[PDB]
């Protein structure tokens, strides 16, 4: 009585497992083909402190441009 | 201290929002971007705009990715917010612009009707509404020292470098970011709208923020004297000495 | 003449905003772009390609299972159809 | 000497209530009985305002290999509150082999060194040459980093910082310009000075990609697509791409190339087919 609907219930469960495996196979192929926090943050101080540079630059009149 | 309402409280009561929204109602005009926080405040009142189906996600990513931004979601959600106004006032259809943007158009109207209701608010508590200027480069700042400001009690910071499992500090609650972010690097401080409980610890609506910004948005909260455990605490008290030894220093130098 | 001076003077302050707000937005988008080129620098660092090798192994065995599978579900001969395609060598070997 | 620890025990919280130069002659006399608290000495050497002797004692200091610092602060750190208190205070230190400071060879040093951090560095010596004013000499070496850094990320946040400094600066000479034009004051100095310094920054911003490739093809010199994408920012200008495709071809290990090298030899070859040249 049970035999076909469970080989019907592994048959799918075959497909749908390793359908999911190549999924993620391509999810990972499309990671590689488009491609931290103590970075940006230093890059948003270093960007201020340089900003704080200039308006002191200015300020104290430090033009010796060429 | 004793539990007695302040005026703030009063106005925080007569406001109809949560008290971290109407806080950072209050201290926007500080951060001179009003009218900006307004807008995130009524975004966060009203329900989630993204609209992400099942058969159309990757249209959906689209959108966001056009209309995001990389300070945070809330800077995303302000700018598409941004991106509906500018299409109201163009006379584009609201539901047609929602749709192909894949937002809801309800939501975004029951935004817009928040905000309004908070600015005649505003205005009747002769709360001032100031916005920094696009070319101003301090504005995306201003706008994220006033989110620190409203929900600094709701930061979460990473636990490392190699690991992108940021700790918030309300009772030292280990998280992680939500998918729907659109940040693409993660802060050293995420100051997080919604905290959602999952088989996966995620936070969602997190905005980019510092912790020396954080302290001195809210400097009664992150107290390094009353700093409980641990290392998240003592970062902050290391970034306020760090604060403290360059105001010694700006002031032998001045 | 000086209004002219200061008209042309004007004009050329207008130009230089404008140069000045193109200057911004393309400083910004190469400046995403670049942190995409660091997450790419990065990620790779992750993604070393003996893993990308692997996986690619992995996809090309499981699409072979599932080619085979729509193959004999559709009630076509997988080895039939594939022996229209096994060269002389390949097929010495085989025996 | 013996019951000199009991002396300088009691003789070192004298020094931090009463501050100053005397405490620092106190402190100087305690480095010479016992040096351990360096940091400490540095923070009270910020707080008084001798950082010339602060830049001294960090070069002692570090010239020992066996300071360990108690606030868990290593070498990078150290090199980090260097270049900070450099930065802070450049108009405070007195350069000069008389004083022993010389910014620009202990940043090179710390160039060669840390090779992790050298857009860092080479943003700090920058910054420091910003702040001192000289603005020409900042421009030389930033140019001189930007055509020897080897690193993206390093390249790309040393222009950022370029984009902030040069707009910071043009702006605020926008309002300088602007108020002096209301009432009709220019000269060579003002406009003609503008004119020339946006020539620098559009066609140096236009190069900017290509010192981006450079310093692709100097991380990696295989990668057939960056080479292909170079070329084709060299555009149409002849002997150029031929060089660049020379370059390429005596460039990249064909056991080690990561790309289409068969492509790039390919459009090489249509190149010069469809240009004229079909017995080369
Ligand atoms: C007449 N002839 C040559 C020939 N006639 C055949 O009938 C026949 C083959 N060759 N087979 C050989 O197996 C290799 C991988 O297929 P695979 O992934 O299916 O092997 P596994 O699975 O691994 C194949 O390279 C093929 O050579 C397999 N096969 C059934």
């Amino acid at each position: 009585a049970i035999k076909p609907e469970m080989e019907k219930r592994e048959k799918e469960a075959r497909r749908k497992r390793w359908q999911e495996i190549i999924e993620m196979t391509e999810r990972k192929q499309e990671e590689i083909r488009n491609g931290d926090g103590k970075w940006v943050e230093e890059k948003e101080v270093m960007g201020e402190r340089t900003r704080e540079a200039v308006m002191e630059a200015m300020k104290a009149g430090a033009w010796k441009d060429n | 201290d004793d539990g007695e309402l302040t005026p703030l409280g009063n106005l925080a009561s007569e406001f109809p929002l949560d008290p971290a929204l109407a806080v950072m109602l209050i201290s926007s005009p500080e951060f001179y971007c009003s009218n900006e926080i307004l807008s995130i405040t009524s975004l966060l009142s009203v329900p989630q705009i993204w609209v992400r189906p099942a058969n159309a996600r990757k249209r959906a990513d689209e959108m966001k990715a056009q209309f995001a931004h990389p300070d945070g979601d809330h800077l995303t959600l302000l700018n598409a917010y941004h991106a509906y106004k500018g299409a109201e006032a163009r006379g584009e259809d609201m539901k047609k612009w929602c749709h192909e943007h894949f937002l809801s158009y309800r939501h975004l109207s029951s935004a817009d009707n928040v905000r309004a209701q908070l600015k005649k608010i505003m205005e009747t508590h002769g709360i001032e509404l100031v916005s920094t200027p696009f070319h101003d480069k301090n504005y995306y700042t201003n706008i994220r020292r006033a989110l620190l400001a409203g929900f600094f009690m709701q930061v979460a910071m990473r636990e490392s470098s190699n690991s992108k499992v940021y700790k918030t500090v309300k009772d030292e609650q280990l998280v992680l970011i939500h998918p729907s972010t659109t940040v693409t690097t993660p802060y050293e401080w995420v100051v997080y709208n919604e905290f959602v409980l999952t088989t996966k610890q995620y936070v969602r609506t997190v905005t980019n923020i510092r912790p020396e910004w954080l302290l001195e948005i809210a400097p009664v909260y992150y107290d390094l004297s009353t700093f409980q455990k641990g290392e998240i605490k003592n970062a902050l008290t290391r970034v306020a000495e760090k604060i403290r030894r360059q105001q010694a220093m700006k002031a032998s130098k001045a | 003449s000086e209004s002219s001076t200061k008209n042309a003077a004007l004009t050329a302050a207008q130009e230089r905003l404008a140069r000045f707000r193109a200057l911004q937005a393309r400083a910004k988008e190469s400046s995403q772009q670049n942190l995409k080129e660091a997450t790419k620098e990065s990620q790779r660092l992750a993604t070393d390609p003996s893993q990308l090798t692997a996986l690619s192994r992995k996809h090309a065995i499981a699409a072979h299972k599932l080619l085979k599978a729509e193959i004999e579900d559709a009630g076509g001969d997988f080895e039939r159809k594939r022996a229209w395609d096994w060269t002389v060598e390949e097929a010495e070997r085989w025996d | 000497i013996t019951q000199h620890n009991r002396i300088w025990a009691l003789y070192r919280p004298f020094a931090n209530s009463a501050e100053g130069i005397t405490a620092v002659k106190i402190w100087r006399r305690y480095m010479q009985v016992h040096p351990e608290d360096a940091e400490d000495f540095i923070e009270l050497l910020i707080q008084c305002g001798l950082y010339t002797e602060a830049v001294k004692k960090y070069i002692e200091i570090l010239n020992n290999p066996k300071f360990q610092s108690k606030n868990a602060k290593g070498h990078y750190e150290l090199w980090s509150e260097m270049v900070d208190l450099l930065v802070e205070h450049a108009v405070d230190i007195e350069t000069g082999h008389e004083t022993g400071i010389d910014v620009e060879r202990i940043i090179r040093s710390g160039i060669e060194r840390f090779s992790d951090q050298r857009g860092k560095l080479w943003s700090g010596l920058a910054t420091y040459w910003i702040r001192r004013g000289n603005f020409d000499r900042a421009r030389d070496v930033f140019e001189e980093g930007i055509t020897t850094v080897m690193t993206v990320r390093d390249f790309t946040m040393i222009f950022d910082a370029y984009v902030e400094f040069e707009e910071s600066v043009i702006g605020t000479l926008m309002e300088a310009a602007s108020r002096r034009a209301e009432k009709g004051v220019v000269d060579e100095s003002a406009d003609f000075d503008l004119d020339i310094r946006m020539m620098r920054f559009e066609h140096l911003m236009d190069r900017r990609p290509f010192l981006l490739n450079d310093v692709l093809l100097r991380q990696n010199p295989n990668n057939v697509a960056e080479w292909e994408k170079r070329v084709a920012l060299w555009g149409d200008n002849k002997e150029e791409v031929v060089k660049t495709y020379t370059d390429a071809i005596a460039a990249i290990n064909p056991k080690k190339a990561v790309g289409a090298f068969h492509l790039l030899w390919a459009n090489y070859a249509k190149f010069y087919e469809k240009a004229g040249d079909l017995r080369t």
